[PDB]
RNA sequence: GGGCUAAACCAUGCACCGAAGCUGCGGCAGCGACGCGCGUUGUUGGGUAGGGGAGCGUUCUGUAAGCCUGUGAAGGU
RNA sequence: GCGAGGGGAGUGAAAAAGAACCUGAAACCGUGUACGUACAAGCAGUGGGAGCACAGCUGUGUGACUGCGUACCUU
């Protein structure tokens, strides 16, 4: 059984017990957090397809970690122009891990 | 009051201008002269 | 474990040497010895006594027996040029480089 | 005439390929003295085919 | 107070040569090869962030429809029949689902239909 | 979760047959490059080769609109000075008919290794008669 | 370019692709409001010559007859 | 070779402190191992990415194939 649902405006199809990297969520380590917005879930032949939501539909997950992705290194130079500028990014996540599928 | 612990008041110590020390510092290369000319050289100017 | 023979500033460029010491690399000392007396080149002389040296280092230091031997390591490194000077045509004056070479020999049973 | 660019140590290891020596197929028995040799040469003792043929 | 600059200038040329590590030649040996080809891989990896979101679109749409011709409809009547049935699953979803759901993807090729009869 | 991506070693492949009595050439031509890159397959991927083996048959039975017959020329240079050799499409269909359609589908397949590799599934034959039975291709009508 | 008798041209329509444009999510900074440096809010952030602002590191003087260091300093990797 | 040079032994805290001697960077030149490379066209990277090797699914090395891509300074 997976499930499809939105979440920093991206979307991400997952199954109980995987663990899914997102866009930071303002929750605290080890608390629970509920996606009720669930755009399709498809447990073996039975496929329900949200319009856009499915009825009911909820995924369970824990906040498993915050963190900091790897570093990325901003490089701008224009030739001949005596002009170059550098600049490093990290981007903040939040790991949670998938405990409960409910259509 | 030690000797490590004072400081200048706010805003009484400029830092001077450096040229010619890289892009970074908004004064390489030509070091504010722009190009050319009798005002870019070295003991270039006309007098008062 | 492994006995070890030099000559350092040798009088020939390693690129010369190396031509020699490919011819024996790996193989037992016997036919090492063979290949390098019948090895028309003025570095067979350079490299086959480098050989000898290491292989009766071998037995008197190491107390190894000549049989069992192979050449496991040889490699050869720059060492310092000598710096002259070529008159050429015209009052002009070349360098020449007079390049000398590091032998190294390892011998081993295993 | 004379390069444009300085050939790469990559080009220069291409170009030794074939430079390489190759050692001597195998020596050659006399079937008197037991000495090797090269092959239709005499040996260093001074056989040939079994024969003292020159002294020293 | 004289400055002897030694410590500090072979500090950032190994810098950037550390950067350069697995480029060919002089790129990989030599301070003004290798600081060239820095800024260089720095400017297209900068270019090729946005050119990645490019191309991977195009790839799951490339995906989507192969998927929706096996099922009879075009990768275009496809998503406007999607669109008409206020389904808001993404590309990058849709042509996951056509690779390892081949039951839920024609699923999602009959609502697409449906909306469009 | 990364994109799904086809890996070589375990990419399914399958045998079909054509036959070309009568097809308009570049109509066919655009089927069997479509089908000889995995262009219709979901696990298509731009650099791996997913697609499948194709005989045609039939060859010089090609077909072409216009005056094309006559006046669509091929042309080629021998890499030798004033080298410029040509041949009309009834010329070549005459002399080496698989090279019509082989040409045409190398010129719709992508440039370098792998389209050169994707060319190597087109087995191409004037007559009505292939040798790959063993192969059990199945019937393809494009 | 392949090729095309439309895969050309005209007209009408509905889809879709398409950019670092717009939107979504996360983050940083400038300026202005509004309240108590902080909050909230609006808005801005391509740049050569050039102007303005704020910093990193190096040697040396004091703080230092202190502090670290042969149980391993500087330098090198 | 009554060589040069070297291997042992010994001195020493240390001899890759042995007099071509403190430290011993870089260019440059080698030996060994892993992976790649003999149907393949261009600033040699970057985005994607199979396979192999290695260390504990991940980290490291390599990089077939593929999108994009004509160095820097000065003027
Ligand atoms: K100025
Ligand atoms: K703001
Ligand atoms: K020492
Ligand atoms: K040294
Ligand atoms: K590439
Ligand atoms: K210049
Ligand atoms: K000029
Ligand atoms: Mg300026
Ligand atoms: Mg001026
Ligand atoms: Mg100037
Ligand atoms: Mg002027
Ligand atoms: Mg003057
Ligand atoms: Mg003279
Ligand atoms: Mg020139
Ligand atoms: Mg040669
Ligand atoms: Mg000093
Ligand atoms: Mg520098
Ligand atoms: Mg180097
Ligand atoms: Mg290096
Ligand atoms: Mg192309
Ligand atoms: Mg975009
Ligand atoms: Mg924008
Ligand atoms: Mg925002
Ligand atoms: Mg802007
Ligand atoms: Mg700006
Ligand atoms: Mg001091
Ligand atoms: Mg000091
Ligand atoms: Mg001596
Ligand atoms: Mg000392
Ligand atoms: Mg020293
Ligand atoms: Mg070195
Ligand atoms: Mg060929
Ligand atoms: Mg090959
Ligand atoms: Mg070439
Ligand atoms: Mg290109």
């Amino acid at each position: 059984m997976y499930a499809v649902f939105q979440s920093g405006g991206k979307q991400h199809r997952v199954s109980e017990g995987q663990t899914v990297r997102l866009e930071k969520l303002d929750i605290a380590t080890g608390e629970t957090v509920e996606f009720a917005e669930v755009l399709m879930i498809a447990n073996g032949e039975e496929v329900k397809i949200g319009v856009p939501f499915v009825d009911g539909g909820v995924i369970k997950a824990e906040v498993v970690a915050h963190g900091r992705g790897e570093k990325v290194k901003i490089v701008k130079f224009r030739r001949r122009k005596h002009y170059r500028k550098q600049q490093g990014h990290r981007q903040w996540f939040t790991d949670v891990k998938i405990t409960g599928i409910s259509a | 009051m030690r000797l490590n612990t004072l400081s200048p008041a706010e805003g009484s110590k400029k830092a001077g201008k450096r040229l010619g020390r890289g892009i970074g510092s908004g004064l390489g290369k030509t070091g504010g002269r722009g190009h050319k000319g009798q005002k870019s050289r070295s003991g270039g100017g006309v007098r008062r | 474990m492994e006995t070890i023979a030099k000559h350092r500033h040798a009088r020939s460029s390693a690129q010369k040497v190396r031509l020699v010491a490919d011819l024996i690399r790996g193989k037992k000392v016997s036919q090492a010895l063979d290949i390098l007396t019948y090895t028309n080149k003025k570095a067979a002389v350079l490299v086959k006594k480098v050989l000898e040296s290491a292989i009766a280092n071998a037995e008197h230091n190491d107390g190894a027996d000549i049989d069992d031997l192979k050449v496991t390591k040889i490699f050869v490194d720059e060492g310092p040029s000598m710096k002259r000077i070529m008159p050429r045509a015209k009052g002009r004056a070349d360098r020449i480089l007079k390049r000398t070479s590091h032998i190294t020999v390892v011998v081993s049973d295993r | 005439a004379v390069q444009q660019n300085k050939p790469t140590r990559s080009k220069r290891g291409m170009r030794r390929s074939h430079d390489a020596l190759t050692a001597v197929t195998s020596l050659s028995v006399d079937k008197t003295s037991g000495e090797k040799h090269l092959r239709h040469h005499i040996t260093a003792d001074g056989y040939y085919r079994g024969r003292k043929v020159i002294a020293k | 107070a004289r400055v002897k600059r030694g410590v500090i200038a072979r500090a950032r040329h190994k810098k950037i040569l550390k950067q350069a590590k697995g480029y060919y030649g002089a790129r990989s040996r030599v301070y003004r090869v290798a600081f060239q080809a820095v800024i260089k891989a720095g400017q297209y990896a900068y270019r090729d962030r946005r050119q990645r979101k490019r191309q991977f679109r195009q790839l799951w749409i490339a995906r989507i429809n192969a998927a929706a011709r096996q099922n009879g409809i075009s990768y275009s009547k496809f998503i406007n029949g999607l669109k008409k049935a206020s389904v808001e699953i993404d590309r990058k979803i849709l042509a996951d689902i056509a690779v390892f759901d081949k039951v839920a993807f024609t699923a999602l090729v009959e609502k697409a239909k449906a909306a469009l009869a | 979760m990364k994109t799904f991506t086809a890996k070589p070693e375990t990419v399914k492949r399958d045998w079909y047959v054509v036959d070309a009595t009568g097809k308009t050439l570049g109509r066919l031509a655009t089927e069997l490059a479509r089908r000889l890159r995995g262009k219709h397959k979901a696990e298509y991927t731009p650099h791996v080769d997913t697609g499948d083996y194709i005989i045609v048959l039939n060859a010089d039975k090609v077909a072409v609109t216009g005056n094309k017959r006559t006046d669509k020329v091929y042309y080629h240079h021998t890499g030798h000075i004033g080298g410029i050799k040509q041949a009309t499409f009834e010329e070549m269909i005459a002399r080496r008919p698989e090279r019509v359609i082989e040409i045409a589908v190398k010129g719709m397949l992508p440039k370098g290794p792998l389209g050169r590799a994707m060319f190597r599934k087109l087995k191409v034959y004037a007559g009505n008669e292939h040798n790959h039975a063993a192969q059990q291709p199945q019937v393809l009508d494009i």
